[PDB]
Formats: C-alpha cells, structure tokens, sequence
C-alpha cells in the first residue's frame, strides 16, 4: 500500500512534462522519505534526478519500500487528462492507480496504468565541488538555448566574475548571448564563482532540460573545469529536479 | 573525441 | 422567393461547424415553420437532426417549402468568411448569403451552387428513455476526449446517484464517475431503470463538436436503444445526435 | 563602417517577416540617406520596395555607399532571435563579408550579438515607368488582408473595381462566386478617383503583400486602366514598403 | 462489433 | 494569362 495525495497536482502533469522528452522509461524509488527518481538517457550522456519529498503532500503513507517500473510516455498521456486544479492521488497496492479529484468534488476519474519490469540500475553520482555558479531566471535560460539552438549544435559556456557568455556557430553565422551580474526579485541574474571556467555543451540536451521551466522562476547552473554541468529547478518546497550533462571537447 | 559520456566523466 | 435574416449570425458558423466532419453533404428542408436538416453518417451508425424555428430569426419569409442540396464542406468553407458579430442574410439553384458587417458599411454577398440529390426521409421510432443526464455541455467534451486517449468505446453505465464513464485500451484503463450536484452548472440524473451501454468515442467526439452552441448537453439512454445527444439553440430549436450502441 | 540603431527594433522583426515570402535573396542600398531595398520576385510580376530613413534611426553613420547582399531567409532566422522590444543595431565593419545585428535587452542586462554572413550580388537596377494613378483607396490594412485570405478561398484571382461610391472585389470559383463592397465612411475608408477602373489581379500575390499588415493600420491601393497595381504600407515615420502587381488580361 | 441504427428500427 | 512587369513598362 502506498498513497500519496497532491493537492496542486499541476506539479505531477509538470513533472512528468520535464521528463518525458529525455527518458521514455524509468523507476519510481517510493519510500518513507518520499519519491526519487534517477536515469540517464539512452546514449549515457545525461542523467535526471528527481525529488519529491513526503512533506511536501497533503497526505503520504508508504508501508514497505517500492520500486515501480513506469512507462513514462504512458503515464504523461494519462495525467494529461487531469485538469491543472485537480487534486491527484497516486495509489499502488503490478498497476499504479492515478485519481483526478476535479475542484468540484462532483466528478472524479480513476486510471490503472499498466507497470513494467525494468533493471534495477544503481547509478553512482562521483563527489564534486563546482567553481562556478549561477542564478538566474528559468524563462531566460529556455530562451538562450532555443534561440541558439537555431544557430549551432553546441553552446560555448564562459562565466567570469562579472558576466556570463553563450555563444554558438552554424552555417548562416554565429552569435553570443551576454549576462552581467545584476544587483535586484525571481528575474535577477547572480554569480558566484572562483576563477574563469569555459565548456561546451549539445544544446539538443539543454532543451529538453527546460522543458522543466513551469516548475520554477529560476534556475541553477553548476560548472567546473571538464566536469558535466548540473542544471537544477526547485520544486515548490518538496524537493528539486537535477539535470546532468557532460561536455563537449 | 567529441561529445563525452557521464561514464567517461566518473560517473557509474 | 425565401429570406431569413439572422442577427447573431454566429450561430450558422457553429451549426455548420457541427455538421461538416460527421456529414459530408445534406439536404435542408425549408418550409414556413423553419429549417431542417436529417442526415445518417455514410456508415448508418449515427444521426443528426437539426431544427430551426423561423421565429428565431429577425425577418422570415417562405412562400412555398424547398429542398436544397448542399455541400456541408463547400458551405462551412464559405461561413469562415463571416464574422462572429455579423448579420447573415440567407435567400433563395444557387443559394445567396449574405454578411452584414455591425456598421452596415462592409457587406458581403455569396453564391453556392447546390447539389441535385435526394431527400431523405428516416423513420425514427417512438422511443423515451430509461436514464437521461443533463450536465454541462464543456464537461461532457472533456470526458469523450479524455477516454479517447485510452481507448475506442466508452461504456457508460449510468445508476440512479451517479453515471460512469469506462474505457480501456493499450496503456491501461480508465473511469470517470459523475455525481448529481447539488445554478446554470448542475449534473442532473433522472432514472427508471438502470443502463450500461458501449458507444464508439470516435462519434461522440463529432458530436461534441456542437458544444459552442449551448452550456448544456442532455443524454437519454435505454437498453439496446441509440444514444441521443441534444444540444438546444438558444431558443432557436435544437441539434439532436443518434448514435447506435455496440455489442 | 555601416552602423545603425534602431530603438523600434520590431520594425525590422516586421519588415523581414514581410520580405522573406516573397524575395529570397537582396541587395541593401546602404548610404548617409538610408536603407534602401528593391527586388522583382523570380516570376516577375511583382515588385517590391523598402524605404528607411536615416533620420528614423536612433544613430546612423554610413561612411560610404554599401550594397550589402544579404540573404533575407537567413537574416529573419537571426531576427527572430530578437525580443520585440529589443533594440537592434546593424553594423557593418571595414571590408567584412558579415553584417553584425546586435539585440540590447531593454530592462536587464543581457545583450546578443549575431555575425551574419553576406553573399556578393550585382544589383539590379529596376526601371520602374512613370505613372500616375486613377483610383487611389486608403483603407485599414486589417480589413485588406482578411478581403484577401477571404477570396482566396473562393478563386486564384480578384477583381477589384471602385467607383467613388465605393469599391467592389470579386472572385469566382469551383463552388460558387463571391464579392466584397466597401463603402466610405485608422478606422476610415476613403476614395479619390477619375474615371472607372476594372482590374484583375492574382490574388496569390496579395496575400503575399498582406505579410505586411503589422506595419501599419491603413494601407493605401493605387490603380489605372491596364497598369500595376500599388499597394504601400507606411512604416512608422521613417519610410515606406511598396508592393507592385502587374494585372491579368 | 458496432450496429447500425437500420438495425435498431430506423429507416 | 498573368503579365509581367516587363510587358508593363518594367525592366
């Protein structure tokens, strides 16, 4: 048995939109503790983690340790059917019961998705400091990668103290996005880093990582010389999204 | 080399 | 000579906006009462039945009765060019509308040339129902869209404090489960004797298509009997739905 | 060195989107007067003209005349790059064969630069004979662009006839005929006119023409017996975009 | 699998 | 029988 009730369930349609892009297949680690969740896509190049911690639902109960094998596309085409006020339940007792409670209390919907049998996979996170990093609006981020992505494949990342660059080349020219340090709400753009650090990534990857950008106003980059960028969206108060990405040389 | 995997940077 | 005048002349767009994807091509039957139009989908499976009281419009004039063919395609294609707000004038083998903008000072005016076929004249059999539902027209939409994603028919059972919405298909199965409430947004359940029958969603999808014309949808059921969907044109008449069950 | 500022940047947004469609590849007129842009289509039945003033920009040097070829596709990729309310500077440095377009965020801190290559042309020097019109009709451009989309879904072709009454547009087709009467009355339709004037034109054409309909609230029609017509779009107080369409016998 | 309404008494 | 600018005067 294991019931977990979310009041503003706009957060699990969210959830399963950020995911659904780069995994179409995953593990739900439902515990105690609350929900977790880890994969890298097909070509081992990024890695998602998500957390959901129980305090961060309006109900939780959770007897034993479960670990359910989800389609993902599956289980997104199902929570589109659930309205964005609906309160929504995920209930198990080899079928995940999903329970869209309209505002009303007057029309209530019961789905049964199938599970699957996958791998259990333990993924080792290496231990990691980073030098560099930056807060700044989730809704700009989306924007610099989609629109460089329509100049190259890969973007050139270079933070210093005071500014922030991302640059790209293709074959109807080159562009370069510059962000200073501002000194101001959720649209404010920070900087905290030790000494310049330069990368560069596959935008294909960076935008199914905004696809996360419903979830929250800012977003957080991590960087270190030759290590994966983390890309990282906080959710309300339950827990985060982690992406992971390696570089380019 | 081109683009790396998380394997290829620590990772498991 | 026949001329209708319609002042929100809105309503022609979402009529034909119901007919075009279910029926391809019908004949509407003009007389002094008003217009309508019966046509069974190529299948046999459903029908439609729209009703148009010549009180409902602002002029009316029908000295002898018609029977006009007509492309429903080739005539929705032509209501796009009305506007929402807009006058529409119908006169009458080429059938004149005509699109009074609000300030009289555009004014547009089309020919359509009509179809020779036949008129159809569909024996419906006397019939009332076990279980008829009245709820909202958005909410019903939202039902057969959703269960489409699941499956290709809905089983609908319909008991005396609540009606049940099933589906099922590939990536699972789903319920939906209607309460009566308890103003203009009510869920209301009047039962005899209870029914569970098996539509295709495919057809009520089409059907839904008329929710721009009402805020409300009354269903009427009975064992082994067609589904009725009805939606009421302001105070206009009305477009009813007949859908054959499976099994 | 070319370099101009626009603070309107959506003018350029506007006046790409209004070009690509029909001219893929032009030559810009850069001098101390302005910008300046002509081309036929590959048909050769139209003919458009693109005319900003120096004096409409915030800056503008131009230390010599420029023909800058540009490719318009490309350049509107790198336009729609640009927020609507961004501020665009074109410059153009020593000898280079790119064009630089710089987008200045206008309330934070982040600016783009793009380097955009150019292509070698020859211009075309256009012959455009010299004519004076019967009827000219100025009209919202609103109700001039849903006239067309409207007709083109009746017939390949309009008849445009106005008296001083007003002016009539028809078409026919493969299921039925319809016709358009204006009257006269931003918000106002106004005819000044000689003797009547019948014409046909393709209403293909027009619905290209249409393109520019952002640019501004009226539009202005130019016709006489058996000559192109004229349709012009004011651009705000800095120039003009005029379209030529030869008739249909 | 699905009737006709020809078959449930309609001509 | 659309013309062109060219047979208008046009070059």
């Amino acid at each position: 048995m294991f019931e977990a009730r979310l009041v503003q369930g706009s957060i699990l349609k969210k959830v399963l939109e950020a995911l659904k892009d780069l995994i179409n297949e995953a593990c739900w680690d439902i515990s105690s503790s609350g929900v977790n969740l880890q994969s890298m896509d097909s070509s081992h190049v990024s890695l998602v983690q998500l957390t959901l911690r129980s305090e961060g639902f309006d109900t939780y109960r959770c007897d034993r340790n479960l670990a359910m094998g989800v389609n993902l596309t599956s289980m997104s085409k199902i929570l589109k059917c659930a309205g964005n006020e609906d309160i929504i339940t995920l209930r198990a007792e080899d079928t995940l019961a999903l329970v869209f409670e309209a505002p009303n209390q007057e029309k209530v919907s019961d789905y049964e998705m199938k599970l699957m049998d996958l791998d259990v996979e333990q993924l080792g996170i290496p231990e990691q400091e980073y030098s560099c990093v930056v807060k700044m609006p989730s809704g700009e981020f989306a924007r610099i990668c989609r629109d460089l992505s329509h100049i190259g494949d890969a973007v050139v990342i270079s933070c210093a103290k005071d500014g922030v660059k991302f640059s790209a080349s293709g074959e109807l020219g080159n562009g370069n996005i510059k962000l200073s340090q501002t000194s101001n709400e959720e649209e404010a753009v920070t900087i905290e880093m030790n000494e310049p650090v330069q990368l560069t990534f596959a935008l294909r990857y960076l935008n199914f990582f905004t696809k996360a950008t419903p979830l929250s106003s800012t977003v957080t980059l991590s960087m270190s010389a030759d290590v994966p960028l983390v890309v990282e969206y906080k959710i309300a108060d339950m827990g985060h999204l982690k992406y992971y990405l390696a570089p380019k040389i | 080399p081109g683009q790396l995997t998380l394997l290829q940077c620590g990772f498991s």
